[PDB]
C-alpha cells in the first residue's frame, strides 16, 4: 500500500491524485498534457540509422529519450575518462532530412 | 398479468367477442421523418378508423411473429407495409433514415371503439381499454414495388443495446453537440469539415479534437486523445 | 541507444465524466521494475430509494417512490441504475416509468 | 559512487480505441487502464556533458 494501517509512508515519491466521475471535474493537478509513451529500447550503430514515422493525428510536441549504454574509455593502462559520443534527430520535412 | 382493464379481461374470456382491431403508429420524429397512423381496416361508414379521438388511415399493413419471452425473442417480428403509390420508396429512399424509428401497435376490441366509427353510435365506447407494444424498426429487409418488409425488436433488445455504454476513443468525442456533457452554449463557430462559419443553422461539431478547439471546449472533449489508434 | 519517445498533445482535458486516478511516481525513490498500480476502489454512487439507509441496509417506512444519491451494494439498485442511466445505461432508449 | 540508474523499464500499454469504459458497482479492487502515459527525464547530474544544437 502507499500508506500503512497506521499512516506510515510504505513508499516515497508517488503522488496519486484521485477524481470521482462528477460532471464538472478539474484536470488532475500535476498533469498538464496528454502525452503517450512508446518504448522501442534499441541501439544505434554508424551506418544503420533508424526512422520511426510518427503519423498520429494530434501530436504537437514530440520528446525523444536516447542514451549511452556506457561511456567508459581507457588509454594504455587504466585512466578511464569521459568518451564524448554524438547523436542526430532528423525530420523528413519535404525532400530529405533536416 | 398484462396491465389490461376488467372490461378487456371480461371481453377476452367472452363466448362471442367483437372483432379485435390493430392500430399502428410508425413514429420517425427520432430519425428525421414524422409520425404516421395506419390501420389495416376502415369502419362500417367506409372512413378512416377513429380511436381516442385520433384518425388511423386505411392502409394495407400487417405484422407477424410477435411474442413475449422470459429468455429473449429469438424471432424478430416482421412488419410488412403496402408500397403501391411508392409511399415507402418516398418515405426514406435510403432505408438508413428508417432504422431506429419506433413502432407502437395497439390491440383493442371493437366494442370499446368511439361512437363516430359506428352508424348507431356505441354505449360501450371507452378510450382506456387497449394493449400497447413498442418496437424499433431495425433494418428494412426488402422493398419491392408492391410492399416493403421491416424487422422490429424490443427497445431493450437491439444491436445498439449494449451495456457498459460509452466506447473509449482517441480523437472522437462521443458527447452530443451543445448537449450537457459537451456543455458549449456560445455563438455558432464552424461546420463539420472545420470551415469557419458564423451561421446558427450551418454549425455542427466535427467530433475531432480540431472541431472541439473551434469552440475552445477542449476542456470537455469526451474523447481520450493519446490512447492507442489500433483496435487490437 | 534510443530507449523511447513521447507524442505530447498539450490540452488540459478533465475527462469530464470518467473517474480516473493517475499517480506520477518518481524513479530514484523506487525500483527499476514495473509500477503495477491497483486501487481498492469502492463503487458508483447510484440512485437508491429515499427512506433507505445504505450503511445500515435499512428501510424507514412507506417508500413514497422518490430517489436519492448515495453509494450502496444493493444489486436491485445496481440493476435499476444500469437500465436507466442516461449517459452509459439504457437511459437513452427505455426510460424511467417503463421500468 | 552515487545511485545506479532506475529507468522505468517496461510500461503497461495504452488502452486501444473502442475498449468501453468500465462501470464498477460497489467495493471490488481494480487493475490499471492506461489513458495517458508520459515519462519525463530530467537531469540530476551536474555540468554540461549533454549539449543540444538547434
Ligand atoms: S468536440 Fe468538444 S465541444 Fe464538440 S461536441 Fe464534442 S465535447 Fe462539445
Amino acid at each position: 500500500p502507499v500508506l500503512d494501517t497506521e499512516g506510515n509512508t510504505n513508499i516515497s515519491g508517488v503522488t496519486v491524485v484521485f477524481r470521482a466521475g462528477e460532471q464538472e471535474q478539474t484536470p488532475p493537478e500535476g498533469f498538464e498534457s496528454s502525452g503517450s509513451e512508446t518504448v522501442l529500447g534499441t541501439e544505434v550503430k554508424y551506418d544503420t540509422p533508424i526512422t520511426r514515422t510518427i503519423t498520429s493525428a494530434n501530436i504537437d510536441r514530440l520528446r525523444f529519450t536516447f542514451g549511452v549504454q556506457a561511456l567508459v574509455e581507457t588509454t594504455s593502462k587504466g585512466d578511464r575518462n569521459p568518451s564524448e559520443v554524438r547523436l542526430l534527430v532528423q525530420i523528413q520535412r519535404n525532400g530529405g532530412w533536416v | 398479468m398484462q396491465d389490461i382493464r376488467q372490461e378487456t379481461l371480461n371481453e377476452c374470456t367472452r363466448a362471442e367477442q367483437s372483432a379485435s382491431v390493430v392500430l399502428w403508429e410508425i413514429d420517425l420524429t427520432e430519425v428525421g421523418g414524422e409520425r404516421y397512423f395506419f390501420c389495416n381496416e376502415q369502419n362500417e361508414k367506409g372512413e378512416p378508423v377513429t380511436w381516442q379521438g385520433r384518425q388511423y388511415q386505411p392502409y394495407p399493413i400487417q405484422g407477424s411473429g410477435f411474442e413475449l419471452n422470459g429468455k429473449g425473442t429469438s424471432t424478430r417480428p416482421t412488419l410488412t407495409v403496402s408500397n403501391l403509390y411508392g409511399m415507402v420508396t418516398g418515405m426514406a429512399e435510403d432505408m438508413q433514415s428508417l432504422v431506429g424509428g419506433t413502432v407502437v401497435r395497439r390491440k383493442v376490441y371493437a366494442r370499446f371503439l368511439d361512437a363516430v366509427n359506428f352508424v348507431n353510435g356505441n354505449s360501450y365506447a371507452d378510450p382506456e381499454q387497449e394493449v400497447i407494444s413498442r418496437w424499433r424498426i431495425e433494418q428494412c429487409s426488402e422493398l419491392s414495388a408492391v410492399s416493403a418488409s421491416f424487422v422490429l425488436s424490443t427497445p431493450t433488445e437491439t444491436d445498439g443495446a449494449v451495456f457498459p455504454g460509452r466506447i473509449m476513443l482517441a480523437n472522437t468525442c462521443t458527447w452530443t453537440y451543445r448537449g450537457d456533457e459537451c456543455g458549449y452554449s456560445g455563438p455558432a463557430v464552424a461546420d463539420e469539415y472545420d470551415q469557419p462559419t458564423s451561421d446558427i443553422t450551418k454549425d455542427k461539431c466535427s467530433k475531432c479534437l480540431s472541431g472541439c478547439k473551434f469552440r475552445n471546449n477542449v476542456g470537455n472533449f469526451g474523447g481520450f486523445l493519446s490512447i492507442n489508434k489500433l483496435s487490437q | 541507444l534510443w530507449s523511447s519517445y513521447t507524442e505530447i498533445i498539450d490540452v488540459k482535458q478533465c475527462y469530464p465524466n470518467t473517474a480516473l486516478v493517475g499517480v506520477q511516481v518518481d524513479s530514484e525513490q523506487f525500483g527499476s521494475q514495473q509500477v503495477s498500480r491497483n486501487y481498492h476502489l469502492r463503487g458508483r454512487i447510484l440512485q437508491v430509494p429515499s427512506n433507505y439507509n445504505p450503511q445500515t441496509r435499512q428501510y424507514s417506512g412507506i417508500w413514497d417512490g422518490t430517489f436519492k444519491p448515495a453509494y450502496s451494494n444493493n444489486m436491485a439498485w445496481c440493476l435499476w441504475d444500469m437500465l436507466t442511466h442516461p449517459r452509459y445505461g439504457m437511459g437513452k432508449r427505455l426510460g424511467a416509468a417503463d421500468v | 559512487n552515487g545511485k545506479q540508474n532506475t529507468y522505468f523499464s517496461s510500461l503497461d500499454n495504452m488502452v486501444a480505441q473502442g475498449n468501453v469504459l468500465p462501470v464498477l458497482y460497489g467495493e471490488m479492487r481494480v487493475g490499471s487502464r492506461v489513458v495517458s502515459q508520459e515519462i519525463s527525464t530530467a537531469d540530476e547530474g551536474d555540468g554540461g556533458q549533454v549539449v543540444v544544437i538547434g
